[PDB]
RNA sequence: AAGAACCUUACCUGGUCUUGACAUCCACGGAAGUUUUCAGAGAUGAGAAUGUGCCUUCGGGAACCGUGAGACAGGUGCUGCAUGGCUGUCGUCAGCUCGUGUUGUGAAAUGUUGGGUUAAGUCCCGCAACGAGCGCAACCCUUAUCCUUUGUUGCCAGCGGUCCGGCCGGGAACUCAAAGGAGACUGCCAGUGAUAAACUGGAGGAAGGUGGGGAUGACGUCAAGUCAUCAUGGCCCUUACGACCAGGGCUACACACGUGCUACAAUGGCGCAUACAAAGAGAAGCGACCUCGCGAGAGCAAGCGGACCUCAUAAAGUGCGUCGUAGUCCGGAUUGGAGUCUGCAACUCGACUCCAUGAAGUCGGAAUCGCUAGUAAUCGUGGAUCAGAAUGCCACGGUGAAUAC
């Protein structure tokens, strides 16, 4: 990155909605190499979800990321002398590849038997906005302007 | 390397071509199932340095015990040193 | 060029070849065909060719030159007052050199 | 009459046929569902046959070997691209705009000595 | 009927043999079915370079076994005989065996 | 030690190698040992005969030998007088019946070996090692050889501390795998220890 | 150290030898060799039968074996601050130099700096510099596409019937094998750029800008490592610092650190069924099939020096069922009992098998490491060393990401 600017590397859409965007939510999600198991819990998760908000399966899993996308950030670039934290904006990709990241990491953590009922668990509050991968969206953007002094 | 150490090389060799493959069957044809009796047992007063299982298999020109390479009979250093002035038909260094 | 292997191999060295050549001939061209030393040297402009008449005069060669106001004499052994950089002198200058030494030996 | 593609990807190598006859898929005596139409890489074998739309309008019998389920796969979307040009060359425009055309020469790397595998190097420690 | 395999540790040397005894062949006999490669053996070796620690310091060597078949279908008899006395090998193994 | 041998780099490319026989796994052990066996006993009792390289091959069951050498006369001897010797005891050592050949080197002051081994001699005689390497490199450039290259090490001159002292003339483009080179190395016992020898020289570029 | 039970092995305790375990020379005596017994831990002594194989103006000779004296042999003993050779490292970083000329009293400088550009002292332009060399790049191997050739032990599209097995007529197509060729060169287009070098994008193409990986390591630095692989100057021991033997040790254990493997579980454990690889090794070897044993294995015994036979069923994966968040059907350490095999010999001190037992451990303080794509992560397979003894090392393929503003 010091020299080169370079391209990007194009993935599959999903074999059953042919999306790209759920694409890289299951790679995300993906542990180890193992597609197929993250296909899996990921499949299982969705028709949970649909069938539990009505709606279908995208415009359900759009709803969830609406809500836990951000919008500005932090981001250190102490240049004067000292650190200082000025918020930045965030690109449109940059968005929904956090808000998908933070999504797994709260199911993860989320204390329930299946990894596919806590996925649908957690994205299924994030729809209400009361997650905590929402939670932690009102942490970024709370911090982000409180250093709104410097830009 | 020591040429007493050499020297105790050839001595196994020679004694185990002497005496085993030959009393070998003492320990194949009779400790088997038979049906007895443990004489052929107790009649391994042998050398005991003649067991094929008792020489260390040294290089050729230096007789260093460790880094042996069966095909060509040397040590890792000696086969390099052949390697690199041809020595060894066929041998090149290898990319793949 | 004319009579050696310049069709041969592929096209970049030969293209290659001719810059190199023409920088050769541009470079160092009528000098060519001398084989040797001089033993006259004629100068436009003396500032303007300092090395040309330093060389010389370190050879022991001698030096005619044509010195204008802002030149520097005392390295030439046959100065020629006058202008360096109009077209019309310079060709005055080298037409009469040319002509005068046109009669060599006869 | 019949027509041929190779196809090739990361160890494996296939062989396909084409015929202007039913829909019918067939993969070393097995039906695409039978050999791994319904799970990973289900829908890249047809991918191909989904552009050019001649779904139904082509017969395919296919063999083979080597390498696993994606690399197979891949392979016999190669083939089929391959085979489809040979029954008509407009295609291929937009075949290879599709990416399809593209021979994907990704080998796996062999590892160096000193190296763990290929690139990972063994933890390092200063004192 | 008769079948030639050859093997060498350099493909120049291998395919000079099997043109040799192929073009023999056919001036005292026929046929033949033409040398075939078969896959090359490469026997792979690693080693330290160093008389002394340094176990990453280390050079790769191999040696490539290349074969040749021949096989006569139908020897003329005017065929196996001259296939004897026409060695003129200086490093290429040939067994005679059917 | 950072320079790959340059002698080894090139066995596929220009070099040739220097036994040239095909063995199993069974006898290719004993083979190499018997090449061995061969080439110190002939080395050794060559020489005074400048001997460049021992080229072996084993057609058939037996063994050729082929001695490059610059003297080839004394090699020979009387007729067959000292050949016969040589073929006795290398087909003794071998244990199979066995040829000898002798190839004449012109140009001595061409061969590294020669070249190594002369500087040799000359530093076991107590000459001046600078005015022996420039002989060398001199008389070399003066028939072809576009790029000699010599350097000695170790106790120079008899001196407390080693040193190198190395001197080239021409070109000697070591990683090019194209170009011919003939490297070759020595050794010397001087009273004070050890001198190594070594030599580069470049020839036509295939 | 690519593999310490004995050996290896040097180290320790004992028991032993002294021209010697290893080599040349001299004289003497005897073929060589083979089968047995006693004492001894063994080294070694004491014996007995057996055999007596090639030469000879015979103070005698050839391989071999014993005795005696000497020159000698022997040393993994010290010095890597005396050395050769080999190796690490800065660093695959882009630099390091020379001839002639010129400048300076001189150490030195210029060239090699400057404007652009490149991965690059890469290239162009300018220039008191003009040229050259070692380095960079290319020539080498491998991988990605195609063509010709050859076609068994490899293959099976089109034809015949088949025990439904390419199995057997057959076919030379196809995959493949391995020899020889083609292909990629900013070559072509547009724009920018001093019109130069070059740069950005596009077409075509399997491949696009040194396509991917490897080999290749400049002048030198660290008195870096190695006298124990080998060689070698000097020094030192010589009935001993040399040599032989048995047993022990290198495997110890209040402790501290480095590198790894297995886990703490439900993206999982367990049971049943089932799919898809690559690359290697094999004759004192790999060892089908069949029978026996719960098992490690055992007996009999084909084939294979091997595109043929064997090692040798890949596992993750996928379908069902169960477990339901527990120190558990997680984890497997530790220990008891019973065994297999290798080996003269598994106590110290081997691997594996069966039954039982079922620790710690619930994601790890300060701190810290690897990785930019078929990469990381994870899943299996093979080989060297090797009687036996890998979680190490060296290789092979399967699935296969995230992110570079
Ligand atoms: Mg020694
Ligand atoms: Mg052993
Ligand atoms: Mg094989
Ligand atoms: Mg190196
Ligand atoms: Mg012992
Ligand atoms: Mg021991
Ligand atoms: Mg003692
Ligand atoms: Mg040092
Ligand atoms: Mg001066
Ligand atoms: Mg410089
Ligand atoms: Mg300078
Ligand atoms: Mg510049
Ligand atoms: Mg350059
Ligand atoms: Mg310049
Ligand atoms: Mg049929
Ligand atoms: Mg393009
Ligand atoms: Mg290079
Ligand atoms: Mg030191
Ligand atoms: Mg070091
Ligand atoms: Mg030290
Ligand atoms: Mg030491
Ligand atoms: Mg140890
Ligand atoms: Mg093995
Ligand atoms: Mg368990
Ligand atoms: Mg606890
Ligand atoms: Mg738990
Ligand atoms: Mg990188
Ligand atoms: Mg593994
Ligand atoms: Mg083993
Ligand atoms: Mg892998």
């Amino acid at each position: 990155p010091r020299r080169r600017v370079i391209g990007q590397r194009k993935i599959l859409p999903d074999p059953k909605f042919g999306s790209e965007l759920l694409a890289k939510f299951v790679n995300i999600l993906m542990v180890d190499g193992k597609k197929s198991t993250a296909e899996s819990i990921v499949y299982s998760a969705l028709e949970t979800l649909a069938q539990r908000s009505g709606k279908s399966e995208l415009e359900a899993f759009e709803v969830a990321l609406e809500n836990v996308r951000p919008t500005v950030e932090v981001k250190s670039r102490r240049v004067g002398g000292s650190t200082y934290q000025v918020p930045v904006e965030v690109r449109p990709v940059r968005r929904n590849a956090l808000a998908m990241r933070w999504i797994v990491e709260a199911a993860r953590k989320r204390g329930d038997k299946s990894m596919a009922l806590r996925l649908a668990n957690e994205l299924s509050d994030a729809a209400e906005n009361k997650g905590t991968a929402v939670k932690k969206r009102e942490d970024v953007h709370r911090m982000a302007e409180a250093n709104k002094a410097f830009a | 390397a020591k040429q007493s150490m050499k020297a105790r090389e050839v001595k196994r060799v020679a004694l185990a071509d002497k005496y085993f493959a030959k009393r070998a069957e003492l320990k194949a044809i009779i400790s088997d199932v038979n049906a007895r009796w443990n004489a052929v047992l107790k009649l391994q007063t042998l050398p005991r340095d003649s067991s094929p299982s008792r020489q260390r298999n040294r290089c050729r020109q230096t007789g260093r015990p460790h880094g042996f390479l069966r095909k060509f009979g040397l040590s890792r250093i000696k086969v390099r040193e052949a390697a690199m002035r041809g020595e060894i038909p066929g041998l090149k260094k290898a990319s793949w | 060029s004319q009579d050696g292997t310049f069709d041969k191999l592929t096209k970049k060295e030969a293209l290659m070849r001719t810059r190199e050549l023409e920088k050769l001939e541009n470079s160092l061209g009528g000098i060519k065909d001398m084989g040797g030393l001089p033993d006259a040297l004629f100068v436009i402009d003396a500032d303007h060719e300092h090395i040309a008449i330093k060389e010389a005069n370190n050879l022991g060669i001698p030096v005619f030159a044509i010195v204008d106001t802002n030149s520097d004499p005392d390295g030439v052994d046959f100065v020629i007052p006058g202008n360096d950089d109009a077209i019309r002198a310079v060709t005055l200058y080298l037409g009469a050199v040319a002509a005068t030494v046109r009669e060599g030996r006869s | 009459n019949q027509y041929y593609g190779t196809g090739r990807r990361k160890s494996s190598a296939a062989r396909v046929f084409i015929k202007p006859g039913n829909g019918k898929i067939v993969i070393n005596q097995r039906s695409l569902e039978q050999y791994f139409g319904r799970e990973t890489a289900r829908m890249v074998v047809r991918q191909p046959l989904e552009l050019v739309d001649m779904v139904e309008k082509l017969d395919l019998y296919i063999t083979v070997k080597g390498g696993g389920i994606s690399g197979q796969a891949g392979a016999i979307r190669h083939g089929i691209t391959r085979a489809l040009m040979e029954y008509d060359e407009s295609l291929r425009s937009e075949l290879r705009k599709a990416g399809f055309v593209t021979r994907d020469a990704r080998q796996v790397e062999r590892k160096k000595v000193g190296l763990r595998k290929a690139r990972r190097r063994p933890q390092f420690s200063k004192r | 009927r008769i079948r030639i395999r050859l093997k060498a540790f350099d493909h120049r040397l291998i395919d000079q043999a099997t043109a040799e005894i192929v073009e023999t062949a056919k001036r005292t006999g026929a046929q033949v079915r033409g040398p075939i490669p078969l896959p090359t053996r490469k026997e792979r070796f690693t080693v330290l370079i160093s008389p002394h620690v340094n176990k990453d310091a280390r050079d790769q060597y191999e040696i490539r076994t290349h074969l040749r078949l021949v096989d006569i279908v139908e020897p003329t008899e005017k065929t196996v005989d001259a296939l004897m006395r026409l060695d003129l090998a200086a490093g290429v193994d040939v067994q005679i065996s059917l | 030690g950072q320079k790959v041998h340059p002698n080894g780099i090139r066995l596929g490319i220009v070099k040739p190698w220097n036994s040239t026989w095909f063995a199993n796994t069974k006898e290719f052990a004993d083979n190499l040992d018997s090449d061995f066996k061969v080439r110190q006993y002939l080395t050794k009792e060559l020489a005074k005969a400048s001997v460049s390289r021992i080229v072996i091959e084993r057609p058939a069951k037996s063994i050729r030998v082929t001695i490059h050498t610059a003297r080839p006369g004394i090699v020979i001897g009387k007729k067959g007088e000292d050949v016969e010797k040589l073929r006795k005891v290398v087909a003794d050592i071998a244990g199979v019946p066995a040829q000898i050949n002798i190839a004449e080197v012109r140009k001595p002051e061409l061969d590294a070996k020669l070249v190594a081994d002369s500087i040799t001699s000359q530093l076991e005689r107590r000459v001046m090692f600078r005015r022996a390497m420039k002989r060398a490199v001199q008389n070399a450039m003066r028939l072809g050889a576009k790029g000699i290259k010599v350097e000695v090490s170790g106790r120079l001159g008899g001196a407390e501390i080693a040193r190198t002292e190395w001197y080239r003339e021409g070109r000697v483009p070591l990683h090019t795998l194209r170009a011919d080179i003939d490297y070759n190395t020595s050794e010397a016992h001087t009273t004070y220890g050890v001198i190594g020898v070594k030599v580069w020289i470049f020839k036509g570029e295939i």
